[PDB]
């Protein structure tokens, strides 16, 4: 008779949740950020042109 | 022509993610800000994207029939988002409390605890050095749920059999798991990434429950 | 039987460090953790600093931060307190409290057993 | 991506302070060859944006002036930002003329 | 911070009388209390900790009681080696504290 | 010879799917939702003024 | 009325017809 060893079972997952969210074409979060910062990157929010 | 003006205000739910530089709103458009941005507490440290004209902020704010707090608000190109400050240490945190449970056994066994919980049936390996909270960025919320939850639990259960011993011991297991855990005793800087499922422990629970039964018969 | 043997306290006029030690006779290092706590003159007691068995464990009190030092070596059982920059107001009779024993690995923060006293005084 | 953010605003002049009164944002693309010449090679844009919208051929010159070729630049860093590019940084609104749909 | 109170600062009984000191906190600190004693010229010794366990040695007439924020100890039908010096000390938090200090000298 | 005491294995999920897809900062049809409830809302779409 | 709510991740009863079955089995055996 011998003792059944010790085992680890260590995490496993084909699909972690980073991946099955980066698995859709879109994601709203990250077009909506680009979107609205678009004005900010590339037009300047604050300067006023008086004449 | 003809022109129309209706201005609105609306009661929304605002939500943001760590690191906290910016937050979004319930009408989907995002604020390039930080919720706890401010100037009391040392808050001008945070990242904001505004210059600082288009920000302003108010002490001593009553809302409006429609207890004085402060107020921090701002102009967006589009709209005026305004939200009440908060100390960014306590208002938030980056660990959520999972579960409570009552009787947790630890025991050391091929230089790992094995933090085994019959009640949830699970068990955790976590190495033998206690994981300090400093390396755990804005996890201060973390020592004061366990606090409570312990004695909470310590009062309703165990003040009648068991006594706690010293500070509650905080040790990181495998997965992504912090365990804080405080010993009983019978009468008689980095964000850490948790995994998607407890499966995995569940499973060495079982296989150790198991185990430890065939392998003492 | 557990002796409590400290040395290193003298009169050292403000401004640089001291080093004070302890040594165990009965109570066994890498077993028990360790702790200091001092006692002003016309005051109560007051905790300082305290090691865990092994050494990983270190907490101060929240009046040496930044200025003392605390270490041990379970080899020869002696207990190290370094201090750096001790002000007036650490005058104090410093005892190298032990930590009670309860479970085989944990700091109870509670004190079984303390040392006679060592002056420790800074005058100027 | 290589397009013109042709804007165009119709402002109102009221008899003391200005007011708009609507602006078209549109993207634009722009032609193989203005990329591989000017874009890729010199660095540059041309002013003008020749382009089909609504079934019809449009083009449009930056603050309604003649024709040229701006110097592309790089866009100002915000936070978690790419490397971008935009030739202008401001825009062009109408000047003030008193009672004037410009 | 926690803060101890041990009120009253000082008390008197004789041989065989009952004595009780009370000590508070500034926030519930969940029995983790521990009662300290110094005879005249002799080291603390630990009497009390976890605010009711007794260690070996300890006369039985001594108890502790109370919960949250309020922990007395009792001393019943006290003997000549029980007039001291009384400190209540608290483990719960960081850092640890130590109480103002109790005595009780013989009328 | 003892034997093996039966186990209750009670649900158990690190991330309930709930919280899961709240996690996103931004929620598709809740803020599509929103946004068209605005006119419904904020404005009337069956009053017809004629003149 | 009411509408019940399934938690998913049956793997919590897979593992319990799986120790219910080594269970009986050992404890029979």
């Amino acid at each position: 008779i011998t003792m059944l060893e010790d085992h680890e079972f260590v995490p496993l997952e084909v699909y972690t949740r980073h991946e099955i969210k980066d698995s859709g074409l879109l994601d709203y979060t990250e077009v909506q950020r680009r979107n609205q910062l678009h004005d900010l990157r590339f037009a300047d929010i604050d300067t006023v042109i008086h004449a | 022509y003809g022109t129309t003006v209706n201005c609105i205000v609306e009661e929304v739910d605002a939500r943001s993610v760590y690191p906290y530089d910016e937050f979004v709103l319930a009408t989907g458009d995002f604020v390039y800000m930080s919720p706890f941005y401010g100037y009391r507490e040392g808050s001008h440290t945070e990242h904001t994207t505004y210059a600082a004209d288009r920000f302003k902020q108010v002490d001593g704010f009553y809302a409006r029939d429609l207890a004085p707090t402060t107020r921090n608000l701002l102009t967006t190109p589009k709209f005026t988002v305004a939200w009440d400050w908060v100390p960014k240490r306590p208002s938030v945190c980056t660990m959520t409390k999972w579960q409570e449970v009552d009787e947790m056994l630890r025991s050391e066994y091929g230089g790992s605890f094995r933090f085994s919980s019959d009640a949830i049936s699970t068990t955790f390996t976590t190495n033998l050095t206690e994981y300090p909270l400093s390396r755990v960025d804005l996890g201060d919320c973390i020592g004061k749920d366990a606090r409570d939850a312990m004695d909470r639990i310590f009062a309703r259960r165990y003040n009648a059999t068991h006594i706690k011993v010293g500070q509650p011991q905080y040790y990181q297991a495998n997965g992504g798991f912090l365990i804080a855990y405080q010993p009983l005793l019978s009468n008689t800087v980095e964000r850490i990434k948790t995994t998607s499922s407890i499966e995995f422990a569940r499973l060495q629970f079982t296989y150790n429950h198991i185990q430890r039964h065939v392998n003492d018969m | 039987e557990v002796q409590l043997v400290e040395t290193g306290g003298g009169v050292v006029r403000p401004g640089r460090s001291l080093r004070l030690s302890c040594t165990t006779s009965g109570f066994s290092f890498s077993g028990s953790a360790m702790h200091w706590v001092r006692q002003a003159p016309g005051k109560g007691l007051e905790w300082v600093a305290v090691i865990s068995h092994d050494g990983n464990i270190i907490q101060y009190h929240d009046s040496v931060k930044g200025r003392f030092t605390i270490s041990r070596d379970n080899s020869k059982n002696v207990l190290l307190l370094q201090m750096n920059s001790l002000r007036v107001d650490d005058t104090a009779m410093y005892y190298c409290a032990r930590d009670v024993w309860l479970l085989p690995a944990t700091i109870s923060y509670a004190f079984d057993f303390w040392g006679q006293g060592t002056m420790v005084t800074v005058s100027s | 991506m290589y397009y013109k953010d042709v804007t165009v605003s119709q402002v109102w002049f009221g008899h003391r302070y200005s007011q708009f009164m609507g602006i078209f944002e549109d993207r634009a693309p722009v032609p193989f060859e203005e990329v591989i010449d000017k874009i890729n090679a010199k660095g540059v844009c041309r002013s003008t944006a020749k382009y089909v919208r609504n079934n019809l051929e449009t083009t449009a010159f930056h603050r309604d002036d003649h024709e040229t070729d701006m110097e592309l630049k790089p866009a100002n860093a915000a936070t978690r930002t790419s490397r971008g590019w935009h030739t202008t940084d401001l825009k062009y609104n109408p000047s003030r003329v008193e009672a004037f749909h410009r | 911070v926690i803060w101890m109170t041990q009120s009253p600062p000082s008390l008197s009984a004789s041989i065989g009388d009952t004595v009780t000191i009370t000590c508070r906190a500034s926030q519930g600190i969940s029995n983790s209390i521990a009662w300290y004693q110094r005879r005249p010229g002799k080291a603390p010794e630990l009497l009390v900790y976890a605010a009711y366990r007794l260690q070996s040695g300890v006369p039985s007439r001594l108890s502790g009681s109370g919960s949250g924020a309020e922990y007395t100890l009792t001393i019943k039908n006290m003997q000549p080696e029980d007039f001291a010096t009384y400190y209540c000390q608290q483990y719960y938090d960081n850092p640890l504290t130590f109480g103002g200090g109790t005595k009780v000298e013989i009328k």
